[PDB]
RNA sequence: ACCCCUAUACCUUCUGAUGAAUUAACUAGAAAUAACUUUGCAAGGAGAGCCAAAGCUAAGACCCCCGAAACCAGACGA
RNA sequence: CCGAGCCUGGUGAUAGCUGGUUGUCCAAGAUAGAAUCUUAGUUCAACUUUAAAUUUGCCCACAGAACCAAAUCCCCUUGUAAAUUUAACUGUUAGUCCAAAGAGGAACAGCUCUUUGGACACUAGGAAAAAACCUUGUAGAGAGAGUAAAAAAUUUAACA
RNA sequence: UUAAUUUAUUAAUGCAAACACCUGCAUUAAAAAUUUCGGUUCGGAGCAGAACCCAACCUCCGAGCAGUACAUGCUAAGACUUCACCAGUCAAAGCGAACCUCAAUUGAUCCAAUAACUUGACGGAACAAGUUACCCUAGGGGCGCAAUCCUAUUCUAGAGUCCAUAUCAACAAUAGGGUUUACGACCUCUGUUGGAUCAGGACAUCCCGAUGGUGCAGCCGCUAUUAAAGGUUCGUUUGUUCAACGAUUAAAGUCCUACGUGAU
RNA sequence: AGAGUGUAGCUUAAAAGCACCCAACUUACACUUAGGAGAUUCAAUUGACGCUCUGA
């Protein structure tokens, strides 16, 4: 269990605070935590929100316990680093890290583009140096180019959404970030497409891989019921409105009707959101074209579950750990089956315990996805 | 996976609970001394060396130091003369053997001539090359003398009373390597009189080839308990002079140990060519000291983005032309 | 970025050995470097890596302050890249017998 | 998972009761051994099939022989379950070139010095 | 001669059931680009061109049969 | 023959659909993955097989191969004979069954679905009949002989 | 067809052309024509007094700048290559030297200009409804009885705390419903808001009971605990559980029960 | 009276290195530069001279 990992009294007390949601480590968490505590550079594909972040952090906390504070001198960079592909995912990771580090001595910080660089490069942010830092690649690259941060001081690196970090837009900035090569590297994801894994082999030397659940196409969660849309797109939104009418029943019983809508395009998301807000639906939309402060407020509201209907662009498909996720509608089916499965795993992120509803609309480009639906 | 250190990791024990209680390298010389102490160790994570590499006398010295301090006082310090002649004489008397062994190891004389087995020379021997009348050129361990000044046989001094002096060039000139060219052979020398002993090989001048770098010629005297027979008369033959000192020391110098050595450098000069023409009766060879040539890159079909120098690498030179006149 | 040539591979002089931003790779024997903080070959031979203690130049004052901040029993150590020359510098060949 | 499987060394550990029951002695071993097939090449390991191929056992119910070296011993013990060996004795001397023709094999172990045409 | 003993009618999808009463006649592989092999010539080959940093010309070899309902023009039908 | 008249030409129309596709004799030669408006087809993929050019392979013994059971891989000798690059076409890929290992469903099923080993879609003898169990492998004739696997076993309630 | 798209063609206009007719161009329709109906904004001081941060349609100064430059040397191996070149880059050895001010003064991609350099307000697939219970070819699979359901249940084996018989119940068994399957072809070619009704449950009590404090003298209150035993109205507008209106009440509390209850 | 005994303060040194202090730069500390002061307790592997502990 968790006690097999040798958790510190702060770590054990925080794990006890995580009860009844944590009474023992998950089997994937059991496979991941002490091997990371063995310091081995590895990559783990598992269920999203399955405590894998906690499994990575506990071994990271143990490794940081073995690290001296003398490397924490002013002006240098952190030794414990984490990467996220979205500012929302990085913010959620920083919020999770700040709870565990309240009873610990690790300083937790977040870095992303589109925010106040004065606060990012602040004297108690950049110069005083922290133990735990989750950073977007753009802000980190800007800091390194402007010498606001360093890369020789790192000792433990974590790559959250590493498959998403392996994006063609995201690979170059990561390689630019790639720097002491002897640091312990751990990557976390939901699944590993093969063409990116060998890319990891570009910078790998005898690593390890930890896979969870079925080794095949693990498309269907046993706790998630799925349906196929046998209707054209033209009334499908109306059918979604009918589903909203069905969600009206979900609005009636108090069983939580937090609905997350998958939209492929930010402008299409805006048009659909204008239609839904016209349709008297309490909808909030988050996208890559949204304002950064507006996106931050919407993310805080969704964390508080303030908007029972929320639309999300390609910026917000995967990695979500949202409490009370009971309604998930792929208003646009994801262009990748991996993306569709990741959006599916974003809901019901409390684990195998919290249930939810999943409905996906079907369009003509997604016709070939019907074989993917098989 | 994760490779940690095989041996003890650096900076592991000195951490402790109280890091601020450490003494810390306040002086940069202290950190340098600690680093040098660590570097003296061979370690377990490999390195560049892995791939490349009496009481009465003390009381008398204390009294002498006290007398020197009293004579100085302080006032002489505030710039002592300290003549180097008496210091050098006392160093040759007291601690000359370790420095002599170090110099012999540095020159590779024991490793080449004696095939190893370096020894500290007890007898301090210095040579005096006759250059006119006054003065005589002093030859210590490593003192360089040109072949022009070394035409005649030099004198030697060791301040000792049998002995056997020999001279060998460890450079292996003319013939094959791992050999030394003998130049002189004095044997059964009674007392300090080197002329008392017989002369088997008469003294020949140095003959270093042109452009062959520097040559190493060493003159050695060994402590002889009993006189022994030898064997080659005054000859200019190079085959008779070719002999290794290790073989002579092994199976012939059984009751004999080394006493003193003096090393010298030898280079090509006018007297070397004169000895080659007249005495050796042969043409003097000249060496080139040539470095390896460029590898030259791989030739492709098109020069790509490179400048005009791509198509002109792997032949020669300056005026060649087209099909045919 | 990273190490262009692995250790032990024969490489000509001037070939790119190891390129890095923030000096993860340090210089050993016969390892040139310019303003780009990258390691390159300075001689033909075999490359090797060695964990040897790094002592900064006296010109670097911040590095001197950091080394002073290091304890008296603290040893830094650093991975330097030595280039052992396989070929010799040159050989003397008999030109002529005049 | 069927495989070329491990068998104990005690299978090749004889007993004095066994050496009495067999015709063998602990000292002075045999100089050459003989072998034969009495089991199908089918229905065993294909590795063992090529092992019997290595044994020169493409015939069956026919005699063959080799020098019973420890390597040969291990090779035979690989395919022992299908094969049979014999103490290919020779009470007389080995066949000289003068006696190059008249030789044979009597199945109890005899190598004939001269298989003449008249009885005793 | 048979009664003696052995003896799951043929062609084919198959992984282990449709056709053929029986004759006799009809009835189903032709595109040479590349490469090869065999011949003639040779830094030129060939009866204007094409190609050649040993090639160029000549020949040789790979390409089924049956079977929809369709559709359009032009007629012809109360 | 009206659910869109009939006929001639266009029309050897078109579908990736079925079936059938003609005489002989020698050399080699049977089941792995991934895409696909695709599983009734095709393409990247492997094997081959052949033609040429270039010298060791298969069986193994020591060491070695990880933290969250069988084992397997790299692997000196032994015995035995083929192996590495360059090219052309085809051809399998929708395999069956059995012993072991897992997942699902009744822990029904000639049910499903992945790893290991065989044989099997290919001879002969035997189990009664014989696609799968045992023996056996590979060419013809003789009116010799040795041999292999080889037909089920079986019954009782005493007591001081 | 109000799927999509046209508009070859008409019919209108309008504009052209010529002096009511013809032709051309747009728009509109009618009618057509072509193609779809898928699978399993940014800073300085305070609020914010001593590492960060901190809030107000908070308290005051400010900013869309301005001024000043463009060894920042030469030579020279060996590498990267905008998938060609061009253009660009890295850099060892040598010669010749050392050894921007501001306080903020700003913003993002995208579409622009510009040959370019340059100048303008955190991931960006080419598109088409519904029917054929007429489509067409081609592929894939009453009467007889109760064998079945059948119930005034016998023997009581057995459960039922004991107790076969309060109740249930198996094996066989008196039998005989014409409502269910065929057997013979006997007369023949997961429904939905109120409301009506009935209401069940909770206290997180609107009132009543019992209290504690109270800015509780007393009457009225407020707060907090306990208490579901009980009720929590009638009508108007509007079909709306809400809302406005009047008479009220000690109170006109809230919800759940498929936002309770339509197999009427 | 017994045990342990012995290089300046320290040394699994055999007369060295860490340590001591002075100045100048230091508010001061530290560093550096210039300095010097510094010990195998004595007699033949043995004995006593000097100290700690256990006693009285
Ligand atoms: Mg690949
Ligand atoms: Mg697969
Ligand atoms: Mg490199
Ligand atoms: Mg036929
Ligand atoms: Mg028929
Ligand atoms: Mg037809
Ligand atoms: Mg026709
Ligand atoms: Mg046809
Ligand atoms: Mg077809
Ligand atoms: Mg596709
Ligand atoms: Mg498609
Ligand atoms: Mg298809």
């Amino acid at each position: 269990s968790f006690a097999d990992l040798g958790l510190e009294p702060r770590v054990l007390h925080a794990l006890q605070e995580a009860a009844p949601e944590v009474v023992q480590p998950t089997t994937v968490q059991s496979s991941t935590i002490p091997s990371l505590l063995r310091g081995r550079h590895v990559v783990c594909a598992a269920e999203t929100g399955s405590g894998k972040t906690l499994s990575y952090l506990l071994p990271l906390l143990q490794r940081l316990l073995g690290q001296p504070s003398l490397d924490s001198l002013p002006i240098p960079a952190p030794r414990g680093l984490v990467l996220v592909p979205s500012r929302e995912l990085a913010q959620q990771v920083r919020a999770v890290a700040q709870p565990l580090g309240r009873s610990l001595g690790l300083l937790v910080r977040d870095l992303e583009g589109g925010h106040g660089m004065r606060r990012i490069r602040l004297q108690l942010s950049r110069q005083p140096s922290a133990d735990v830092l989750v950073a977007t690649p753009g802000a980190l690259w800007k800091a390194l180019k402007s010498r606001l941060i360093s890369l020789e001081q790192l000792s433990f690196l974590v790559l959250d959404e590493a498959d998403t970090l392996l994006d063609e837009s995201f690979l170059e900035l990561v390689d630019y970030i790639l720097f002491n090569p002897k640091a312990q590297l751990v990557l976390v994801g939901a699944t590993f497409p093969e063409g990116v894994g060998q890319l990891l082999n570009k910078v790998a030397s005898p690593d390890a891989v930890t896979t969870i659940t079925s080794s095949k196409l693990h498309c269907i969660m046993p706790h998630v019921k799925q349906t196929f849309l046998r209707l054209k797109g033209a009334d499908k939104v109306a059918e979604l409105v009918h589903i909203l009418k069905h969600r009206d029943r979900a609005e009636r019983t108090g069983p939580s009707g937090t609905v997350l809508v998958f939209c492929n395009s930010s402008s299409t998301v805006n048009w659909l959101g204008y239609i839904l807000d016209d349709h008297k639906i309490q909808h909030l939309r988050l996208q890559g074209q949204m304002p950064a402060l507006m996106r931050v407020g919407i993310f805080q509201s969704f964390q508080k579950s303030s908007r029972d209907i929320l639309l999300c662009t390609d910026i917000a498909s995967r990695g979500l750990d949202s409490t009370g996720v009971e309604l998930v509608v792929n208003y646009d089916f994801p262009p990748t089956l991996q993306d569709y499965i990741h959006r599916a795993g974003r809901v019901g992120r409390v684990g195998s315990e919290v249930p939810g509803t999943v409905i996906s609309f079907v369009t003509h480009p997604w016709d070939v996805s019907l074989v993917q639906k098989i | 996976r994760r490779t940690p250190p095989l041996g003890p990791m650096p900076n592991s024990d000195i951490d402790l609970s109280n890091l601020e209680r450490l003494e810390k390298y306040r002086s940069f010389d202290r950190y340098r001394r600690r680093a040098e102490q660590e570097a003296q160790a061979p370690h377990w994570w490999r390195t560049y060396r892995e791939y490349f590499g009496r009481t009465q006398q003390l009381l008398e010295r204390k009294q002498a130091i006290q007398e020197l301090r009293a004579n100085v006082e302080e006032r002489a310090a505030r710039t002592a003369s300290v003549p180097l002649d008496a210091v050098r004489a006392e160093w040759e008397r007291t601690c000359g053997p370790y420095h002599k062994q170090r110099l012999a190891e540095y020159y590779g004389l024991y490793r080449d001539l004696f095939h190893g087995a370096t020894f500290v020379p007890r007898v301090p021997l210095h040579v005096a090359y006759a250059v006119g009348e006054d003065d005589l050129m002093p030859v210590y361990c490593g003192n360089e003398v040109t072949p022009t000044e070394a035409a005649q046989a030099p004198e030697v001094t060791y301040e000792a009373e049998l002995w056997t002096l020999l001279l060998t060039s460890l450079d292996g000139h003319l013939l094959e390597p791992d050999a030394e060219y003998l130049h002189w052979l004095l044997t059964n020398i009674p007392g300090n009189r080197v002329a008392e002993g017989q002369v088997t090989c008469p003294y020949l001048p140095p003959f270093p080839a042109r452009g062959s770098g520097i040559h190493r010629l060493a003159f050695l005297l060994f402590k002889q308990d009993q006189p022994i027979d030898f064997s080659p008369s005054p000859c200019y033959q190079l085959a008779q002079r070719t002999f290794r000192t290790f073989d002579f020391y092994k199976k012939h110098q059984e009751t004999m140990t080394p006493a003193g050595l003096s090393f010298f450098q030898c280079r090509w000069d006018d007297s070397v060519t004169y000895i080659f023409h007249q005495l050796l009766d042969m043409r003097e060879p000249v060496f080139e000291f040539v470095r390896p040539p460029p590898y030259h890159p791989k030739q492709k079909r098109f020069p790509h983005r490179q400048p005009l120098r791509y198509l002109d690498r792997y032949r020669d030179s300056h005026e060649p032309t087209y099909g045919i006149y | 970025q990273g190490i262009k040539k692995m250790e032990g591979h024969y490489v000509h002089a001037g070939n790119i050995i190891a390129t890095q931003r923030h000096f993860r790779w340090h210089p050993g024997a016969h390892v040139g470097v310019g303003k780009n903080k990258c390691l390159y070959a300075l001689e033909e031979g075999i490359v090797r890596y060695t964990k040897e203690v790094y002592v900064p130049h006296p010109r670097n004052t911040e590095a001197v302050d950091l080394i002073t901040r290091l304890p008296k029993g603290a040893v830094l150590y650093k991975t330097f890249v030595h280039v052992v020359p396989a070929k010799p510098e040159g050989t003397f060949k008999l030109v002529a017998m005049l | 998972k069927f495989t070329r499987s491990r068998i104990p060394e005690k299978v090749f550990q004889a007993s004095p009761e066994d050496h009495e029951k067999y015709g063998g002695d602990p000292q002075n071993p045999h100089k050459l051994h003989i072998v034969t097939r009495i089991k199908s090449t089918r229905r065993r390991p294909y590795w063992e099939k090529d092992i019997i191929k290595m044994l020169g056992l493409e015939k069956a119910h026919t005699p063959q022989v080799h020098k019973n070296i420890p390597s040969v011993n291990a090779k035979l013990k690989v395919v022992k379950h299908l094969i049979r060996i014999k103490p290919l004795k020779l009470p007389q001397g080995l066949p000289a070139e003068e006696n190059m023709s008249n030789t044979c094999l009597k199945s109890t172990g005899e190598l004939v010095v001269q298989w003449h045409l008249k009885p005793v």
